[PDB]
């Protein structure tokens, strides 16, 4: 739902469909709270749509859940058809199975497996005759459709483009993201639930509005009125069609081109379900330690990450749980995926690894299409035993400590000292340098013997002054060529990104 | 105002020998001398217009400057003007171009 | 049910609702629509369609074909009557996640799967994205994604022997299959090959056992209710704009959401030939979603 | 047997310079500029070979062989009161000759050209002067 | 009379280099500012189908449409019923199946000694008031390259007394194609083709192009 | 009116040791040179339609502009329609269209003894001051070679007078580029090149080249 966009203005949809899937999921935990009689302490975990509650093992309690379901689904099939769908599941457990001297670690697990194993059952088989009876009635004449998410429900004109009711609301509450509260009214805003629509307006204009909930976003003050607090990430340095532009720099230098990152960290749900059991021999498995496991990961990814992206030409769309989408300037996007890894090994203490993959694209790219790439390059990343980066080709895929120490910091500092000495002849051979990286297993010995070559010629080329630091260079470059194919994807790689930043076009 | 082209055409008769010179690329298998730049196809010696330009702009310079003219780009107006300037933009290109000057009485040497 | 239409391709967009996008195996709503065309274009629409109103007409999704008939993987038959291991959470979570990235099981496999084995997903096809533009005004920079297959990939379709549908298909193998055909996506050699004696016994259309389908069908209203009560399946929709010569303008066909493959029934069930044409619009525009199953374990 | 296959020629070459003669400061008495007619014939006669038959083209190698000879009795540098011949020690290292010799087919014809760009190669990579 | 489709066989070989382009994502990374379009599995140059027809309809369009082609939906009807046009009955698909090219004689560029399949080209811009040159590199897939060209026309019963004036229009394509250059920046010497073993076969139905081939070749 | 496609063809005849110039990167293996272009698949030296065009486009901004140019993109109505601008909506697509001139005469050259297609030229340079020679070598290409010259011209809706102009605009190019040099270091006698049997025979359309052609062999 939330990457499927197909115009231009899709950079504001999509981070508005980002925080409206957020506020969505808020605000089916709240509801569901507020028809328990609860309130947020019995919500353990809410992100990425998935959430967590303890509730009391009563018939009442599975009415009011099996009740909710129906409803909310009922209202999800109105509204977005089958592209959205909650399920609910329920495990039940006794006291015992949560301490230390009482609960099994087996048990430990069963008691969150239950309803893991019952939610994908519900997601398996969705719905029943009459609904998609209903869905396949057809009997519609439509001509013309909806230009973003191909809907036909409902289109009206705006900007002389036909957009859906529900495109209508994103295009509305884009303008409103800037605001801190949101409010849940019965009619306003884009539709969050039955009989319930979402809507941020300013501070200002709160007392003049009939709200039900208030949320407030990114704020840890009290405030005068009584809200309930939110986190996302939400860091927005400008709109998303000027970071090709804003890759280069005041002399001109730096390609016109941006970037996205997806980043993963691996096994978390293992972690949530197995990762204390591994001392004491299963007796750290409390649901107090899979809590404050679930705050400290909300703490690193909700608002730890907008201090990461600060200052940097990058706009994070998506930061939850484990999942982080970002689009930016590529220079400041792989700095900003450096940074955030080496403050998640410092957090974790060397426990929890991330994937990531970064796509290059050009300007005005279909952004469904970059979130496609980006995420196969994050998957390709997954594929190299986790704990890698992918950049730009599944190709370049390195583990991500060999990433920092010898392609980012080590080769590619080594090749900016060396060429920002050298004028344009230098320049050159790296291409040359490339294209005998590239050649390399067809041709292996003639393939030596060209690069020492072109390496001496340039030896021969380089002003008496400059010669010996040249002879430095040719040593490193040629131990790096012969040591093994690691060091010369990571030469490659760091070539590719000197030239990528020197580049006058 | 309007675009014009004069071709000074000149025949260079040699009162004396010349020894343009060259490098042993033409030599012929066994010869010792130093050699004198060449035609790769007629093998007939030639004139290059490097060497005329060369000379031409270095005993200019000893009358058109009244300076120093540490190097060739430091040359004046009336000489960058016309063979070229490196660092100047309005004198990268000069007016004045310059032929290879080959053998023309052949037939009547022999 | 009798043949193993297999069609070697080298390039095809398939789209899967934008053109930006591109899958791996067309459904076989793709395939029909195509050979009604062809049937039509030529001449010989009423015969095709008389073959496919009967019951011995069959039709299933595009499936890889690589030294060896690919298959669906059984939605739902992880179980865990077959998958309980000892293992520690970490290697029960990357199994799982194994098995959910698992798209197609080999036929010499498909059991073992049923048995509890993992299995992996192998090189079929890259799916790259080529940017073209119209210099005729200079605004325009269009998107297309296609699925280049290699490693001696092709893809099989399961029908009976006729000579009109082997006709149908050797026109359209020098027509394309979806995309942009008259561009250089699509484009296919045919050849037909007799079903492997693994297979015929168990490619099926009635008994009560559970049976996978293998192809994007939808119930009639009879036994919509029993299919869903006791089964597992997916939900795709057959949505798009219905290419027609008899319309200035392009019209949205009316939506569908139909069970895909590999959805696992207790029973067979009938299809339909669904008519989702516009109203007020002489020809219609045919649907088929019409069951081929797969008898299991 | 083959003095030049199609596995070994380039560790023949580094061999080769590896060996070659040096005079007290460590440099290298053969310099390009001495074997810069063998370079361009070589590259010549390669560039020849692609579309044009070897039995039209015995004279570039007859003359390309009488080259290597002639060069490498014509120069000389004189050190320590002796006189040195760089690009003879080159050839009789190398064995120059000897894959000149073996030239049969275009393939040989091609391996030796090959040979003789990593020889250069080689040369300009451990210091060799212009 | 009854359903036929012809194939026009056919071998382009650049005589200069070809610039197609359209570096998106694999091609991207070529370090060179203008990668050629390559095949991402094999990373061999590619003639996109996409270019030979729309390279064949402008050419066509100034012979073939008495009327000026402001848009191309506002084509001629010869050349809206070959190449298809979006915005009418009959002619909303065209009787015309391009194909995409792929490299046919690598084995022979591997005889012949090249060591890669695009070269570089090195050009520069000199500026008029002042002379600093601005140099630039821009890839071409190397000369003497050979891709295997296939084109379908379909003949069907309601369009059969069009067949002679779609023929010409088919040899005054490929012929025209011959003479323009092909994709990228042709006008500086770029992209000539050449269609080597001209040759139409009916494939499907059946049909005399028996006397199609005699005015093919050659002439 | 209608359209047709003429076809200039002549042979490049070089006088002087051309050399237009490539990248050190990508040269050969050979020793220190700057070298000439060439073909990837047979290292004959060729002569890129692009030195061509920017060459006739710079001579004939100095005869048919009536104004300087700052930039390619401000040239006259004629350069424009002949040659295009990316600036300009009518004239984006220009009617003229170089082609890369290829080695021709090789076997001639083979013939005459020839052993290589292009020459090493031996130069230096000494300081005024201290008189110091410090040498350099380059690359030519061979005196006598000759190269395969086409250049098309299309004719779209454009009167006689038009064409009959475009004509004398092409015709002034090719003379200019006879009296000066084709792209390298041609102050110093490089480049000098002489189209030989310059004749424009109409491969497209039917259009009259009697006169045309009379007046490229008279003018030349």
């Amino acid at each position: 739902f939330i990457y499927n966009i197909a115009t231009s203005g899709a950079a504001k949809q999509l981070k508005a469909r980002s925080l409206y899937l957020d506020f969505m999921s808020e605000y089916i935990a709240d509801s569901l709270l507020d028809k328990l009689g609860l309130n947020r302490a019995n919500l353990l975990y809410v992100g990425g749509g998935h959430a967590y509650f303890v509730l009391a093992n009563t018939e009442k309690t599975v009415e009011t859940l099996v009740q909710f379901e129906k409803d909310f689904n009922q209202f999800l099939l109105a509204n977005f058809q089958t592209r959205l769908y909650v399920a609910f599941g329920w495990g039940s457990f006794a006291a015992k199975d949560i301490m230390s001297e009482l609960n099994s670690p087996e048990s430990y697990r069963q008691i969150y497996q239950k309803a893991s194993r019952m939610i994908s059952e519900k997601k398996i088989s969705r719905y029943d005759y009459r609904t998609l009876m209903l869905l396949n009635r057809g009997g519609k004449s439509s001509e013309r459709e909806c230009e973003i998410c191909h809907s036909v429900e409902n289109l009206v004109s705006y900007h002389d483009q036909k957009v859906c009711d529900i495109c209508r609301g994103l295009y509305q509450f884009s303008k409103e993201i800037a605001h801190d509260h949101f409010i849940i009214t019965e009619n306003e805003g884009l539709p969050i639930g039955p009989n319930a629509c979402l809507k941020g307006v300013a501070f200002e204009k709160l007392s003049q509005e009939s709200f039900s909930r208030v949320y407030v976003k990114n704020d840890y003050k009290a405030g005068t009125i009584k809200a309930t607090h939110v986190f996302v990430g939400d860091y927005q340095c400008d709109e998303i069609h000027k970071y090709a532009a804003l890759s280069k720099n005041e002399d001109g230098l730096g390609i016109k081109r941006l970037a996205v990152v997806r980043l993963d960290v691996d096994d978390l749900g293992a972690a949530f379900m197995a990762g204390f059991s591994r001392q004491g021999n299963g007796q750290y498995s409390t649901l107090s330690r899979s809590a404050t496991f679930s705050r400290s990961m909300s703490l690193f990814f909700k608002v730890y990450i907008n201090q990461f992206a600060s200052d940097k030409k990058l706009s994070i769309i998506y930061a939850g749980g484990d999942d982080v989408f970002a689009i930016g300037s590529w220079q400041d996007i792989i700095a900003f995926t450096v940074e955030l890894r080496q403050n998640f090994i410092k957090w974790t203490n060397g426990k929890l690894t991330l994937s990531a993959g970064i796509g290059l694209f050009a300007d005005k790219t279909p952004i469904s299409l970059m979130a496609h790439q980006t995420g196969e390059l994050e998957e390709a990343a997954k594929g190299n035993e986790k704990d890698s980066i992918s950049l730009f080709s599944s190709d370049y895929t390195f583990k991500f400590d060999r990433f920092i120490t010898n392609v980012y910091d080590d080769k590619l500092e080594q090749i900016r000292y060396f060429f920002n000495h050298q004028d344009e002849r230098g320049k050159n051979f790296i291409y040359k340098l490339i294209e005998l990286l590239r050649n390399y297993e067809s041709e292996e010995k003639m393939n030596v013997a060209r690069l020492a070559y072109y390496l001496t010629r340039l030896e021969e080329l380089t002003d008496k002054d400059e010669r010996d630091k040249f002879k430095q260079f040719k040593k490193l470059f040629f131990k790096w060529y012969t040591n093994n194919e690691s060091d010369r994807k990571e030469a490659e790689l760091a070539l590719l990104l000197y030239v990528y930043e020197i580049r006058k076009d | 105002m309007t675009f014009a082209k004069i071709k000074f055409s000149a025949q260079i008769r040699l009162e004396t020998g010349l020894h343009i010179g060259g490098s042993d690329a033409f030599a012929a298998i066994g010869a010792i001398d130093s050699p004198v730049i060449k035609d790769p196809i007629t093998n007939l010696p030639i004139i290059p217009g490097s060497s005329l330009k060369g000379k031409m702009r270095t005993l200019l310079a000893k009358v058109y400057n009244e300076k120093v003219a540490e190097k060739p780009s430091d040359d004046s107006d009336i000489l960058s003007r016309l063979f070229g300037n490196s660092k100047d933009k309005r004198f990268k290109m000069g007016r004045l171009i310059f032929r290879d000057a080959f053998l023309s009485n052949a037939d009547e040497l022999d | 049910t009798y043949k193993l239409y297999i069609m070697t391709f080298q390039n095809a967009h398939f789209g899967s609702g934008t053109l930006d996008s591109s899958k791996l195996t067309f459904s076989a709503d793709r395939i029909f629509s195509a050979l009604v065309l062809e049937a039509l274009k030529m001449g010989k629409l009423d015969a095709f369609l008389a073959e496919a109103n009967q019951d011995k007409f069959t039709l299933t999704d595009a499936f890889p074909f690589q030294f060896g008939p690919f298959l669906p993987k059984p939605i739902g038959y992880p179980k865990h009557d077959q998958i309980d291991q000892s293992v520690d959470v970490k290697e029960v979570r990357r199994q799982a996640k194994l098995s959910k990235k698992l798209q197609f099981l080999a036929l010499e496999n498909v059991d073992d799967y049923l048995n509890g084995e993992l299995f992996e997903n192998e090189e079929h096809a890259v799916i790259d994205t080529v940017t073209k533009n119209q210099p005729h005004k200079d605004d325009n920079l269009y998107q297309v994604a296609t699925t280049r297959f290699s490693n001696d990939t092709s893809l099989y379709v399961i029908a009976n022997e006729s000579d009109l549908l082997n006709e149908l298909m050797s026109s359209l193998q020098y027509s394309g299959l979806g995309g942009k055909r008259s561009s250089g996506f699509g484009r296919f050699e045919l050849d037909i090959q007799n079903i492997p004696l693994e297979l015929s016994d168990r490619l099926t259309k009635n008994h009560s056992d559970k049976v996978m389908s293998l192809t994007t069908a939808l119930p009639v209203d009879a036994d919509l209710e029993e299919a869903m009560e006791d089964g597992h399946y997916l939900l795709t929709k057959s949505s798009g704009f219905a290419f027609s010569h008899a319309t200035n303008e392009n019209y949205r066909k009316q939506d569908l959401y139909k069970f895909a493959s590999g959805s696992t029934f207790s029973k067979t069930f009938e299809g339909q030939i669904v008519d989702v044409r516009p109203l007020d619009f002489p020809h219609a525009v045919l649907n088929y979603a019409k069951p081929l199953f797969f008898k299991l374990e | 047997m083959a003095i030049l296959t199609d596995e070994n020629y380039v560790d023949k070459a580094e061999r080769a310079i590896s060996l070659l003669e040096k005079d007290n400061k460590g440099n290298y008495l053969l310099t390009t500029s001495q074997i810069r007619k063998l370079l361009s014939l070589c590259s010549s006669l390669y560039d020849r070979s692609k579309e044009r038959k070897f039995d039209e083209l015995i004279n570039d190698v007859s003359y390309l062989r009488v080259q290597f000879v002639y060069q490498s009795g014509r120069n000389s540098v004189r050190v320590n009161r002796q006189t040195f011949f760089p690009v003879k020690d080159l050839v009789e290292k190398g064995q120059i000759l000897e894959a000149l010799k073996e030239i049969k087919d275009r393939e040989t014809l091609q391996r030796f050209c090959r040979y003789m760009e990593a020889l250069v190669a080689y040369f300009k990579f451990y210091g060799g002067k212009d | 009379m009854t359903f036929a489709k012809i194939k026009f066989s056919a071998q382009i070989r650049l005589e200069t280099g070809l610039h197609i382009g359209g570096s998106d994502a694999f091609a991207a990374i070529g370090a060179i500012d203008s990668p050629v379009i390559k095949d991402p599995i094999t990373n061999l140059p590619i003639i996109p189908g996409s270019s030979l027809k729309g390279k064949m309809r402008t050419l066509l369009a100034k012979v073939y449409n008495e009327k000026v082609a402001e848009k191309p939906s506002d084509d001629s009807d010869i050349l809206s019923r070959l190449f298809g046009n979006s915005k009418d009955k009959r002619f909303k698909m065209g009787r015309l199946i391009f194909r995409d090219a792929f490299l046919s004689n690598a084995d022979e560029l591997d005889s012949l000694g090249v060591r890669s399949y695009t070269e570089v080209k090195f050009e520069n811009t000199i500026d008029r008031i002042t002379a600093e040159a601005n140099p630039r590199q821009i890839e071409r897939a190397i000369r003497n390259s050979t891709f295997d060209f296939e084109l379908i026309y379909e003949i069907t019963d309601e369009n059969e007394n069009q067949v002679e004036e779609d023929f010409k229009v088919i040899r005054d394509g490929l012929k025209l194609l011959e003479l323009d250059y092909l994709g990228g920046s042709g006008s500086r010497g770029y992209g000539k083709v050449a269609f080597e073993n001209l040759k139409a076969t009916t494939v499907f139905g059946n049909y005399d192009v028996k006397t199609l081939n005699e005015l093919l070749t050659a002439e």
